[PDB]
């Protein structure tokens, strides 16, 4: 599945790819 | 940003991981 | 009959009329005839000057501030032809300024073969409407007569109409005269060019304008097609060959023309095709001893050098210099400020050239629709730029649709930018398909093709949206079409629906009201409609709305236009019902069918009912005094608009942000039923009843009454002859007091009731008596009765009054009581 | 008290509430706190959790997709100050897309020093419109609130009524509540920001929020100005520093940062001006032993490298990385898709640049009124361009106005071009003095500055009209202006006239009637209005329709808007006319002014007369049976307009055509006077009279009465009790036959008239004998004749019967015949 | 004198300036 | 021609002999 990933439903898709391990973010 | 590479742009699977821990 | 005397090619005079003597010895003109720039003459310098040799001219004729002039009767009397070989701005007779003239005067121009007529600014002009243009001109919509007397002001004209003929040109007939003693020659519709004779007859099959004998070919005044030796003919026998298109010439004339070229200072002619021509087209050359221009052996054009290199378009006469023209060693600027479609001439004028060594520019040019018009177009060197480095520079071209046809049509681009402005009907989806085709796809930057002026006033989505769902009822129809998302689906605010009531089929697209939609949330977006006027076909299309994006394509989709008719429903109540008694047993109604019929109204329902008399007056004493018995907007500017683009731009702006910020990329009763008639005559009926009339409009007879309430009136019949009359004998009493008792038959049928009975009772040489008999006292007393009467012979009269008024009276009746 | 614990310099918490226990130990936070991204919770995961030490929060709240958290109140139950020292896109508490909540609970949250609030997407919340913003935010109209429970729904909120205070918002009163069980807090308007305490009254002059003692600094939760010690200071004193604008450090402090952040990987602090800010301004160099930035021998600027080289500014936290920068070794691009006016902290951040090492772009910027921010740009370089050669790039602003004031403000552009598209309220004036200025004048290309989309929605004519003679009538208004003639006066279309009432003097510029006036011909052009309003003002001016040329200037010529009042004239017709007719000789009469003043009225007119009784009632014999006597456009736009342009440019391409061609260059009743009152009463009436009313309301008393025709109504008067009364003694008459004649005094002033008398004569043990008595009867037998009477003694009563009713009986009278 | 000069004030403003001799227009 | 000299641009008094005889 590829498409333009645009508001909540980019959220949603970073939730599916990813979320088990959690979300990134700089120290 | 994100925005530029996945709303604008197309995003495939491979980089979403580099997004996520 | 035909043209005597010399050729004259084509002069022109100036500052007076000293030169203009000239034209006294030739019939013919071989060129233009222009009279202007006459300041020092007076009206008394013309009378006496006449030019009645003068018959047809080639080229056109051109009047421009010629003082004193006030009519061209006496100057022209027999010019009939105009060809129009070489016009003057796309005109063949201009009269321009032409102050102290009041009349035209030329009664014999019958036909002008190529060109309009242009007559403005003539403050003293008139007898211009009197002239059908439609019988001179083939095109009579491309003239352009404006400010002249006839729009400023009344000036009387008198059209002789006791002879001139009269022919409708908008929607009345209007009597056609040239002068006030001029009528306007028309001819027969048998005779559609070739003229008629003065009784009505066709003249020559190849004749034109006029003749002096009915078909004679040596009796004409102008040949249609071409002159020899005073005759027509279709096509010139040889030795001759066509030249100017109007004459026919031997190889000598041809010959000795391009040797007086060749040894002077041109038009140096050769000879082609069995003509004269000035010069031979392309892959021909004209060879030493004789004049024909052989087939080359390779591909030489004719090029034609412009000067200054670059050219401006803007008339028929400009365009005809490029005429033959195969290879332009320059450039084209094409501007027609107009507002008639030149494409007709402009492509038989141009379109024969095949590369433009410049660049090629359309600027405001109103009236064009399309380029189609350069047939064999394809290559653009661009070796001349226009300021900027543009090879194609489109402009406020206001009704530019289409470039060319890319189906069949092959373009070449070498060098040089592209340039698209300000065509609100050429839409974006042209534009790059000229780039493709070109090949210049890689050659533009941005901003040279704008995006909020190309099409902004033309509907080209290219995308389809279909309705899934419709249904209809009484006065709503729901609306139900598939979902549709742009990429960014947050750039979708919602949908616009166009609904107009389409009597016929046949509607055009792009009245036309307007209701907004919001967009769905993420079931079909969808709309049901309010407010219909029932058994109406409607016209339906949806166009999205979407948020521009300046980087890449707007966007696009919209909904072809569907028609949807609302069904029937029950018909209105009829108007003005009135009801008209002319019989005593019939009366007419007479109705309307209602203003509200939804649907077809099939028939009518009539009800009638009898009104019982009152009792109230069955029960009164009217012998009493005082016996007067009745005798029977816009969206809020644009701000509104604006505002909500601004807000949700603003929305999609914070999300972007705060996605930015956030993400890191870690590395019942008689009645009947009438049939379309809107009147019914009506038989037995009672004498005097008050009918209640209850009429219907119904519209739906046998799948049960589907019909509205009914409308009520009442009438009366007219007033019978003897029905209030009394019958029977009147029989009297006396008894052994004096006492006169009498009985008559009541009118046992009266009109409606009897109010009332008068007994006048006279002695003989006495004075006659009356007596009022109520109901209630014919009830108790069985008739009249009378006390105390002095002895004597009388003589008995009844009447019986109803409410008709009053009846006739009874036969006398004689009694004699005893005088003991 | 003041602020106990750790001061936890800000953090991001994120996918689970493991690492937010770290909260626990501190009750200020020295940055921002942001609770966000977290999936994978339960609302029963919230409940145990709470942070009562938490007090104040320097920077913003960012609260983004947390699942589970139902209310705040829990979570922050002391928060109580947001500095908003660094915002989050101009807002300092950002509640986005938070699921599974439904009330904010912050019921001690009082001031927030600097920022907005901006809550949206939460489908669940609800009690926002029960929380008075003013009272917290100085800008309430900088908020965003939408798309909640409260708008899409009509969830309950229910605040304690009994105690809530209430508050108008707009136009009423409603309750102020955070919870259904938490009224928000409100102070008396003496407590300013210092707050008040439970029982009201204003805390100590350094305090803010709360406080526990009124009048003591040691005592409140929320310093003011600075924090130390535990005590709000309006300054730091020595030798303490203010630092992070919100509390004091001694110089060990801020060396072990400045340490801190030479010896590790940054805000390398440094002392200047009483302060231990990050960086000191330009001028300045920090030294070696000590940390204060001396001022600097030379012209040293703070030059902020930009990343990239091109930075867009879009929000006020995007400006403030700006903040304190001279000179910008990058590209500026301002873009503000907002709708709300961002100038004044755009100026305090922006605007202390001076030089632009690249290109200043302004794209979009809807809310941006004017670039005066910029209060110290001077130098422009350039030396990286915008794509297309470009040093200044503005497109799509919809509000800009001015770009600088150029009487006190210089610029300077090295190289680049520039751009100008789609400003509707830039004028072309405004660009061209920038050209002249910024010394760019012949570096600009065709098409880099539009014509049609620069100032096409602004009146910048830059050229007066001055009316010449103006004059006024009753309805009509002649107006006339001095005649305008552009260099090329057939460019000149005509004139349009915008008129519209202006009830008071301040009347915007560019309703608004139009009228199209046709150019004069070469007396003033001139125009009269039809169809007035009298005494009404209105507001003209005139501004000329003239053809665009592409080329150079378009054109301009305007008039000033003048103010003209119309006169006045008669007023209209009184509405309403009601008389009511309360006493016998008292008639009140009401009504309403005229609809149509006309002016000022000043009086009214009300005009009496009695209405004589018919004659007819006087002559009628009443006794008969049958007495009942009554109880007394838009313009077709496109398919017109451009139609006119396209024939005038015609019309003047082929007289330019003809020039070119043709020239060649060789080598009286009662009445009274209102004043000011809407009632009257009026006395001296006859009783049972009814009266015409003529009642007329008149605008002018003295110079002549104008004013129009009178409403007319009737009034009656009530009539007297006695008046139809008998009065005077009975006389009854006995002849020798027993013939009773009698005699009674009529009521010689009655209500109105007496219609009939009568006479009830009974008999001493007999029945009563009625008798009615006419008018004509009364007149002839001068009262009442009884005939042929049964011998006896009678009583005799007599009544009189009026238009107003029933008269009451005389007394009785015994009169005794004789029986013979 | 010196102004634009343009439709019929162009005729007009010729006539002034010449006429005497006449206009000028090639053989 | 003559338009684009005068009622363009100003036109001075020596050309206008260039129209005349």
């Amino acid at each position: 599945v590829n498409q333009h990933l645009c508001g909540s439903h980019l959220v949603e898709a970073l939730y599916l790819v990813c979320g088990e391990r959690g979300f990134f973010y700089t120290p | 940003g994100i925005v530029e590479q996945c709303c604008t742009s197309i995003c495939s699977r491979y980089q979403l991981e580099n997004y996520c821990n | 009959h035909l043209y005597p005397g010399e050729v004259c090619p084509g002069m022109d005079i100036r500052n007076n009329l000293t030169r203009l003597h000239e034209l006294e010895n030739c019939s013919v003109i071989e060129g233009h005839l222009q009279i202007l720039l006459m300041f020092k003459t007076r009206p008394e310098d013309f009378r006496d000057l006449s030019f009645p040799k003068l018959i047809m001219i080639t080229d056109y004729l051109l009047l421009f501030r010629v003082y004193g002039l006030e009519s061209l009767k006496d100057l022209f009397p027999n010019l009939t032809v105009i060809r129009g070989s070489r016009l003057f701005f796309n005109y063949a007779l201009v009269i321009f300024e032409m102050v102290h003239l009041k009349e035209l005067g030329l009664y014999n121009l019958m036909n002008i073969t190529r060109g309009s007529v242009r007559i403005e600014k003539n403050n003293e002009l008139c007898y211009l409407a009197t002239i059908d243009w439609s019988r001179i001109l083939d095109s009579v919509e491309d003239n352009y007569i404006v400010l002249n007397k006839d729009d400023n002001e009344e000036c009387g004209d008198v059209c002789p109409g006791t002879n001139c003929p009269a022919t409708v040109i908008n929607g009345q007939f209007v009597e056609r005269c040239w002068t006030h003693s001029h009528c306007q020659k028309v001819c027969p519709t048998i005779c559609k060019s070739h003229g008629c004779t003065a009784e009505g007859l066709c003249c020559h099959k190849e004749c034109l304008g006029n003749c002096s004998e009915p078909d004679d070919p040596t009796k004409c005044v102008a040949c249609r097609n071409f002159y020899l030796d005073g005759q027509c003919v279709e096509t010139c026998p040889p030795p001759y060959y066509h030249f100017q298109d109007w004459r026919c010439v031997n190889f000598s004339f041809c010959q000795d023309l391009h040797f007086k070229c060749r040894n002077s200072r041109c038009h140096q002619y050769v000879i082609h095709n069995n003509k004269c021509i000035p010069e031979c087209p392309s892959g021909y050359t004209m060879n030493s001893s004789n004049l024909m221009c052989t087939p080359c052996l390779g591909p030489c054009p004719k090029v034609c050098q412009i000067l200054e290199g670059e050219k401006t378009i803007d008339s028929v006469t400009s365009a005809q210099e490029l005429r033959g023209c195969t290879v332009i060693n320059g450039s084209l600027i094409i501007n027609i400020r107009g507002g008639n479609n030149l494409a007709a001439e402009l492509e038989a004028n141009l379109g024969l050239i095949e590369e433009i060594s410049g660049f090629l520019k359309i600027r405001r040019s109103y009236a064009l629709v399309s380029l189609s018009f350069f047939r064999k177009l394809h290559l653009i060197r661009g070796e001349t730029l226009e300021i900027g480095n543009y090879s194609f520079y489109a402009l406020d071209n206001q009704n530019l649709r289409q470039l060319w046809d890319w189906s069949k049509h092959n373009l070449t681009i070498t060098q040089g930018k592209l340039f698209f402005h300000y065509n609100p009907k050429l839409c974006l989806s042209e534009i790059h398909k000229m780039e493709e085709v070109s090949g210049t796809k890689g050659r533009q930057e941005r901003n040279d093709i704008a995006l909020k002026t190309n099409g902004d006033q033309a509907s080209c989505e290219n995308e389809l949206l279909k309705f899934s769902f419709i249904r209809t009822s009484f006065d709503k129809i729901l609306l139900r079409w598939e979902p549709y998302w742009p990429p960014d689906f947050r750039d979708l605010l919602g949908f616009m629906l166009f609904y107009k009531e389409a009597p016929y089929q046949n509607v055009t697209e792009f009245s036309w009201t307007v209701v907004d939609i919001d967009p769905p949330q993420r079931s079909h977006p969808g709309w049901l409609m309010r407010g219909l006027k029932p058994w109406t076909q409607y016209a339906i299309f949806v166009k999205t709305l979407v948020t521009f994006s300046d980087e890449r394509r707007t966007y696009g989709a919209k909904s072809d236009i569907i028609y949807v008719q609302t069904d029937a429903t029950n018909p209105s109540v009829p108007l003005d019902p009135i009801s008209v008694s002319n019989s005593s047993s019939q009366i007419i109604l007479k109705w309307k069918p209602p203003s509200d019929p939804n649907g077809n109204i099939t028939h009518y329902l009539v009800y009638w009912e009898r009104q019982a008399e009152d009792s109230e007056l069955f029960e009164l004493d009217y012998c009493l005094k005082g016996l007067k018995l009745p005798s029977r907007s816009c969206p809020k500017t644009d701000s509104q608009i604006l505002k909500e683009l601004e807000e949700s731009s603003f929305r999609k702006t914070f999300e972007d942000y705060l996605h930015n910020v956030v993400f890191v990329p870690r590395p019942h009763r008689p009645f009947e039923k009438v049939v379309n008639k809107e009147s019914l005559v009506i038989s037995g009926l009672r004498h005097f009843t008050g009918y209640r009339i209850e009429l219907q409009a119904c519209n739906q007879d046998s799948p049960d009454e589907r019909c509205s309430v009914a409308a009520y009136v009442s009438a009366r019949t007219m007033p019978e002859a003897k029905a209030d009359d009394i019958v029977g004998p009147v029989t009297h009493e006396i008894f052994e007091n004096n006492v006169v008792h009498l009985m008559w038959q009541e009118p046992k049928e009266p009109n409606g009731l009897i109010v009332l009975y008068e007994v006048s009772y006279r002695r003989y040489g006495d004075e006659e008596l009356h007596l009022c008999v109520s109901r209630k006292h014919f009830a108790l007393e069985r008739g009249c009765r009378l006390r105390g009467l002095s002895p004597g012979n009388y003589s008995v009269r009844v009447r019986a009054t109803s409410l008709a008024g009053n009846g006739s009276w009874t036969e006398p009746t004689y009694f004699y009581v005893t005088d003991y």
